[PDB]
C-alpha cells in the first residue's frame, strides 16, 4: 500500500503468581503460574485518514 | 573420541558401554600402530574437535583513534570507549571516576585491567553504565574496559588477560527465591 | 555454581606472564599451552593485580565483614593499619637511635608477624578431647578468628574496633596479650591430654 | 503561607481546569473523590460478579 | 440455582447494594465532610444507619463463581485456586502456563 | 516576588545594589569622587559583569561561567 | 626538601615546593582550623610542611597587591572535595599572621549550625539564640591566635553583661574576650561584640583585619537545630551566624575577607556538589556577590611527585613496593592526584 512503516519489539512482560498445590493443607508446596505478554510495535508514519 | 551417543547416532543402532569401550580401545590401537592417512581419515571420522574476537579501532570527529566495547555484571550494563592515546583519565557518565566511585575497591577494580597490561596513564576512557549497584557497575566497567583495550594490546597480552579473567563475563547472577523456603537456598526452620 | 567444571580459576600474577619463554620448563610450557584452550573464570572483585594487594589482609577483612558490609570492614582494617603505623612512628620518634634501629614501622610486617606468632601449632578434636595436629590453613584461620573474637570481646567498652585491633596486634607482635595466652593455654591443654592422645 | 501572586495564579489555573477553587481540607475533598469515581457497588465487577 | 445458600446470600447482598448504592453514596458524602453543620451530619448518620444492613458494600464477599469458595479466589478470574488450577492444568485458560525460571 | 520570578532580573536585584555600593565605597576610599551612578552602570566592564551574573543565575553554572565571572569581578574591583 | 619557614620567599617559582610552619607558629597561629587529618600528620611527622600550590600563591599575590583603604574584598576558595581548600586557606592565614595582621579565623561554620544541644534563648535579643559552648571555644582559640593585639585594642563602647556586670568604654578588648571565655553564659554576646569592635577598628585603620571562615556556605544554608517546641531554626536566628553574616558584608575597609567552601560537613547538600552557587544557595551567592572565586584542584604531576617524595623522605610509605614506579602509578590512579584521597590511601601503606 506504499506506507512508511518501521517495526520494533518492546520488552516482553511476564506476570507470575503462586497458588497452593494441595487442597487442605500443604502450604510448603505451591504451583507457580505465569502469563507472558509479548509486544510488537508497528510505527506507521505520514499516512492519510482514508 | 566421540561419545557413545554420537557413535550410536552414526551407526543408527544401540550399543552398550562395554561395546563402546571396546571400539574406542580398538581405535586407540589403530592410532598407536603408526597408521597411514587411509586410516587417519578413518580415525578422524570418529574425532570431534574441542579465541576471543577483538573489536577494530575507530576514529571520531576530534581525530582521536579509539575502540569501543561493552560488558555486563549482575544487573548492570556498561559501555566503554578507550582511546589509543590518553592520560589515564576515566569519566563515568560524564563524571570523573574518583567522584563517581568513592569506594576504593571499585577504583581498584577499574585500575586492574590497565595495571595488568602495564598501561596506567596510557589511555583515556569514557564509560556509560546503568543498573545494578556500585560493585556491579565497577565490574561491568572493568569488563568493558578490558574488552575495548584488547584492541590495543598484543595478542599475547590478550591471552594473558583472558587467563587472568579480565574478559570472561561473570555469569553469577542473583538466584530466584523458590516457594516453600526463605530465600534462594535458605529453607524454613525445620520444626519437630 | 554457575560455572561449569570446565572453567579454571584465574591466575592474577603479572610475573607469571612476564616470565621469558626460555626459562619455561617442558611441563611449564605444556601447562601454558593447555591454558590457552581452557575456559577461565571471571576475575573476582576481591583480588586484583595491585602490588599492594595482600591476600592475608584481604582474608582478614573478609572475616571481619558482618552482613556483607565490605566497605565498613575495609575501613576498619585500613584504620587499624594506620593506627599501628602511627603508634610505631610515635614510639620510634620517642626512642633513642639504638632502640630506633630495632623498632619496626611497617604495618604489614607487624600484622603478618603477629598472625604468625598467634598461630597454634597443635589443637584438639574429639575422637575424649584428643590433641591433634592442625593443617597450616587451619592454623592461620584459628589465629585470625582468635584475634577477631578477642577484639570483639565485650571486656572493652566504648573503644572502637581499629584501636582495639591495633593494640592487640602490637601486643601479639611482642608475644604478649590475651591471644598469645590463649594459644599457650591450648598448648598446655594438649600437653595435659597427651595421655589421652593415644586414641 | 504563599506569595499572593502564586496563590492567585494557582487559583486561576484551578478555575481554568475545573478543580476546587476554594481552600478545602482532605476530609471535604473526600466528597470530590467520592463523586469523581463510581461507587464500589455500582462497578460491573461488583454487581455482576457471579454469572 | 446457585452453588450454595452462601452464594445466594451474596447475590442478594450484591443486588441490594447495587439498588441502594446511590442513596448510600449521597448520604455518606453528606457525612464525609467538615463543611456542613454537625447536626445535619448527625441526621445523615441516623439516615445511613436506618438503611437495611445488607445494603452495605462491605458485606459483599468475593466468592468463587463456580464453587462458592470464600477464600483463595483470584480477582481477575473470579475463581478459587482449585478450580483455576484445574482449568489451567487442562489448558482451557488462554495464556496461563506453568512458571519456570 | 523574588520567588515568583523564575527568570532572574538583574535590575533592582542584590547584584546591582552590591556592585554600586562597592564601587561607591571604592571611589570614596580613593578620595577621587569621579564616578556617577549612570556613568558606572554604562561602562563595558559592568556590562560584562552583568552578563556573567545573568549567565550564572539564569542559564547554568560551570567552570567556564565561574571563570568568566571571576574575570569580570577582577576587572571591576581593580584587583587582578 | 625546601624546609623553609619564611613567608616572604615562596612564590610562583616555588610552586610544588614545601613551606614549613614552625612549632611556635603551629601552636600560636593554628590552635584550630587545621584539618584533623593534617593535625594527625603533623603530630606524627613532627613537621608542618604544606605544599605550595597555585591557588594559595594567587591568593597571596592578591592580598599583597591589595590596599586596605578599599572596602574588604571577598575571596572564595572553592573546588572538589578534598582538593586542599582548607589547607590553602591555612597557608594564607599563616602568611598574613607573619605579616602582623590580625587573624579572625573561623575553623568551621558547619559546627555552629549543627549538633548543638546547649542552645539557649538570647537575653540580649529574645528573637535569637546563643551557643555558649561553641562561642566559648572560639573565644579561647581567638585569644590564643591574636594575643599580641588583644591588649592593644581599645573597646569603643560600653557593654553590659548583667545588671551588675558591664565593660566600660576604652577598656582593652582582652577584657571582653576574657569575660566571654570565663563567663561562658555571656560568651556568645562577647563574640558578637568582638566582631563588631574588630569591624569598626578595621575601618579606623588600627590594624589590618583578615576574616577567615571555612565552610562559608553554612551561613546561608540550613540548620539541623530544633526549638524546644521541636521546630526548625533558621540560620539567621543564631546570634553567631547573624554576627558572621554582618562581618561578611563588604561595607567595611581595612583588610580583606577570605572564605573557603566545604561540602564536607554541610547540611542538605549533595555529595558531588562543589560549585559556589550550588553550595552557597541563592541567598548565599547574593550575599557574597561580588567576590573573587579561586579554584583549588587536584595535584599536577609535579605536585603529586613532590607529595610522594615528601612521604618517602619521612618513611610514611612503609610498604616495600611503594618506592617503585609501579606503586607510584597505582597510587596516582587510585587517588586521581586528589590530595585527600592520596593521603588517606598512603596512611595505610
Ligand atoms: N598544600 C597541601 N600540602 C599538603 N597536603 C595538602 C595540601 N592541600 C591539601 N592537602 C591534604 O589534603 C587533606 C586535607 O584536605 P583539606 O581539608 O585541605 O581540603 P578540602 O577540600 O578543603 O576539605 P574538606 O572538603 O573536607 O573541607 C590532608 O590529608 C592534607 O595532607
Ligand atoms: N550583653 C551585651 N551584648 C552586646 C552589647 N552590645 C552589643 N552586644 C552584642 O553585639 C551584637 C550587637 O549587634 P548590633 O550592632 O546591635 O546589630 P543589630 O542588632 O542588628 O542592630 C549583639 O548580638 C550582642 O550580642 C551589650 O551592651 N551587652
Amino acid at each position: 500500500l506504499g506506507i512508511s512503516i518501521k517495526v520494533h519489539e518492546p520488552p516482553r512482560k511476564i506476570e507470575r503468581f503462586t497458588l497452593l498445590q494441595s487442597v487442605h493443607i500443604y502450604k510448603k508446596h505451591r504451583v507457580q503460574y505465569e502469563m507472558r505478554t509479548l509486544y510488537r510495535c508497528l510505527e506507521l508514519e505520514h499516512l492519510t485518514g482514508s | 573420541w566421540l561419545i557413545k551417543e554420537e557413535l550410536e547416532e552414526m551407526l543408527v543402532e544401540k550399543l552398550s558401554d562395554l561395546d563402546y569401550m571396546q571400539f574406542i580401545r580398538l581405535l586407540e590401537k589403530l592410532l598407536t600402530s603408526q597408521c597411514g592417512a587411509a586410516e587417519e581419515e578413518f580415525v578422524q571420522r570418529f574425532r570431534r574437535s574441542v579465541k576471543q574476537l577483538i573489536e577494530p579501532v575507530q576514529y571520531d570527529e576530534q581525530g582521536m583513534a579509539f575502540s569501543k566495547s561493552e560488558g555486563k555484571r549482575k544487573t548492570a550494563k556498561a559501555e566503554a570507549i578507550v582511546y589509543k592515546h590518553g592520560s589515564g583519565r576515566i569519566k563515568v557518565n560524564g563524571i570523573d571516576y574518583q567522584l563517581y566511585f568513592p569506594i576504593t575497591q571499585d577504583r581498584e577494580q577499574l585500575m586492574f585491567p590497565f595495571h595488568f597490561v602495564d598501561r596506567l596513564g596510557k589511555h583515556d576512557v569514557t564509560c556509560t553504565v546503568s543498573g545494578g549497584g556500585r560493585s556491579a557497575q565497577a565490574g561491568a566497567i572493568r569488563l568493558a574496559m578490558a574488552k575495548a583495550l584488547c584492541s590495543f594490546v598484543t595478542e599475547d597480552e590478550v591471552e594473558w588477560m583472558r587467563q587472568a579473567g579480565l574478559l570472561t563475563t561473570d555469569p553469577r547472577v542473583r538466584e530466584r527465591k523458590k516457594p516453600g523456603q526463605e530465600g534462594a537456598r535458605r529453607k524454613f526452620t525445620w520444626k519437630k | 555454581s554457575r560455572y561449569s567444571p570446565e572453567f579454571k580459576d584465574p591466575l592474577i600474577d603479572k610475573e607469571y606472564y612476564r616470565k621469558p619463554v626460555e626459562e619455561l620448563t617442558e611441563e611449564e610450557k605444556y601447562v601454558r599451552e593447555l591454558k590457552k584452550t581452557q575456559l577461565i573464570k571471571a576475575a573476582p572483585a576481591g583480588k586484583t593485580s595491585s602490588v599492594f594487594e595482600d591476600p592475608v589482609i584481604s582474608k582478614f577483612t573478609n572475616m571481619m565483614m558482618i552482613g556483607g558490609n565490605k566497605v565498613l570492614a575495609r575501613s576498619l582494617m585500613i584504620q587499624t593499619l594506620e593506627a599501628v603505623k602511627r603508634k610505631q612512628f610515635e614510639k620510634y620518634h620517642a626512642a633513642s637511635a639504638e632502640e630506633q634501629a630495632t623498632i619496626e614501622r611497617n604495618p604489614y610486617t607487624i600484622f603478618h608477624q603477629a598472625l604468625k606468632n598467634c598461630e597454634p601449632m597443635i589443637g584438639l578434636v574429639p575422637i575424649y578431647q584428643v590433641p591433634v595436629p592442625l593443617p597450616d590453613r587451619r592454623r592461620r584461620f584459628l589465629a585470625m578468628k582468635w584475634m577477631i573474637t578477642e577484639c570483639r570481646d565485650k571486656k572493652h567498652q566504648r573503644t572502637l574496633m581499629p584501636e582495639k585491633l591495633s593494640h592487640k596486634l602490637l601486643e601479639a607482635f611482642h608475644n604478649q596479650g590475651p591471644v598469645i595466652k590463649r594459644k599457650h593455654d591450648l598448648h598446655k591443654m594438649a600437653e595435659a591430654n597427651r595421655a589421652l592422645a593415644h586414641y | 503561607s504563599l506569595s499572593e501572586y502564586a496563590f492567585r495564579m494557582s487559583r486561576l489555573s484551578a478555575r481554568l481546569f475545573g478543580e476546587v477553587t476554594r481552600p478545602t481540607n482532605s476530609k471535604s475533598m473526600k466528597v470530590v473523590k467520592l463523586f469523581s469515581e463510581l461507587p464500589l457497588a455500582k462497578k460491573k465487577e461488583t454487581y455482576d460478579w457471579y454469572p | 440455582h446457585y452453588v450454595d445458600w452462601r452464594m445466594w446470600r451474596d447475590v442478594k447482598r450484591r443486588k441490594m447494594a447495587y439498588e441502594y448504592a446511590d442513596e448510600r453514596l449521597r448520604i455518606n458524602s453528606l457525612r464525609k465532610n467538615t463543611i456542613l453543620p454537625k447536626i445535619l451530619q448527625d441526621v445523615a448518620d441516623e439516615e445511613i444507619a436506618a438503611l437495611p444492613r445488607d445494603s452495605c458494600p462491605v458485606r459483599i464477599r468475593n466468592r468463587c463463581v463456580m464453587t462458592s469458595r470464600p477464600r483463595g479466589v483470584k480477582r481477575r478470574w473470579r475463581l478459587s485456586r482449585i478450580v483455576f488450577r484445574h482449568l489451567a492444568d487442562h489448558g482451557q485458560l488462554s495464556g496461563i502456563q506453568r512458571a519456570t525460571w | 516576588t523574588e520567588a515568583d520570578m523564575e527568570e532572574y532580573i538583574w535590575e533592582n536585584s542584590s547584584s546591582e545594589r552590591n556592585i554600586l555600593e562597592t564601587l561607591l565605597q571604592m571611589k570614596a576610599a580613593e578620595k577621587n569622587m569621579e564616578i556617577n551612578k549612570e556613568e558606572l552602570l554604562g561602562t563595558k566592564e559592568i556590562e560584562e559583569y552583568k552578563k556573567s551574573v545573568v549567565s550564572l543565575k539564569n542559564e547554568e553554572e560551570n567552570e567556564n561561567s565561574i571563570s568568566q565571572y571571576k574575570e569580570s569581578v577582577k576587572r571591576l574591583l581593580n584587583v587582578t | 626538601r625546601t624546609n623553609e619557614n619564611d613567608p616572604a620567599k615562596h612564590g610562583d617559582q616555588h610552586e610544588g615546593q614545601h613551606y614549613n610552619i614552625s612549632p611556635q607558629d603551629l601552636e600560636t597561629v593554628f590552635p584550630h582550623g587545621l584539618p584533623p587529618r593534617f593535625v594527625m600528620q603533623v603530630k606524627t611527622f613532627s613537621e608542618a610542611c604544606l605544599m605550595v600550590r597555585k591557588p594559595a600563591l594567587e591568593l597571596l599575590h592578591y592580598l599583597k597587591n591589595t590596599s586596605f583603604a578599599y572596602p574588604a574584598i571577598r575571596y572564595l576558595l572553592y573546588g572538589e572535595k578534598g582538593t586542599g581548600k582548607t589547607l590553602s586557606l591555612c597557608h594564607v592565614i599563616h602568611f598574613c599572621a607573619k605579616q602582623d595582621w590580625l587573624i579572625l579565623h573561623i575553623p568551621d561554620a558547619h559546627l555552629w549550625v549543627k549538633n548543638c544541644r546547649d542552645l539557649l534563648q538570647s537575653s540580649y535579643n529574645k528573637q535569637r539564640f546563643d551557643q555558649p559552648l561553641e562561642a566559648s571555644t572560639w573565644l579561647k582559640n581567638f585569644k590564643t591566635t591574636n594575643e599580641r593585639f588583644l591588649n592593644q585594642i581599645k573597646v569603643q563602647e560600653k557593654y553590659v553583661w548583667n545588671k551588675r556586670e558591664s565593660t566600660e568604654k576604652g577598656s582593652p578588648l582582652g577584657e571582653v574576650v576574657e569575660q566571654g571565655i570565663t563567663r561562658v553564659r555571656n560568651a556568645t554576646d562577647a563574640v558578637g561584640i568582638v566582631l563588631k569592635e574588630l569591624k569598626r577598628q578595621s575601618s579606623l585603620g588600627m590594624f589590618h583585619l583578615l576574616v577567615a571562615v571555612d565552610g562559608i556556605n553554612a551561613l546561608w544554608g540550613r540548620t539541623t537545630l530544633k526549638r524546644e517546641d521541636k521546630s526548625p531554626i533558621a540560620p539567621e536566628e543564631l546570634a553567631l551566624v547573624h554576627n558572621l553574616r554582618k562581618m561578611m558584608k563588604n561595607d567595611w575597609h581595612g583588610g580583606a575577607i577570605v572564605s573557603a567552601l566545604s561540602q564536607t560537613g554541610s547540611l542538605f547538600k549533595p555529595r558531588k556538589a562543589y560549585l559556589p552557587q550550588e553550595l552557597l544557595g541563592k541567598e548565599g551567592f547574593d550575599a557574597l556577590d561580588p567576590f573573587i572565586p579561586i579554584l583549588v584542584s587536584n595535584y599536577n604531576p609535579k605536585e603529586f611527585e613532590s607529595c610522594i617524595q615528601y612521604y618517602l623522605e619521612n618513611n610514611w610509605l612503609q610498604h616495600e613496593k611503594a618506592p617503585t614506579e609501579e606503586g607510584k602509578k597505582e597510587l596516582l590512579f587510585l587517588s586521581n592526584a586528589n590530595p585527600s584521597l592520596l593521603e588517606r590511601h598512603c596512611a595505610y601503606l
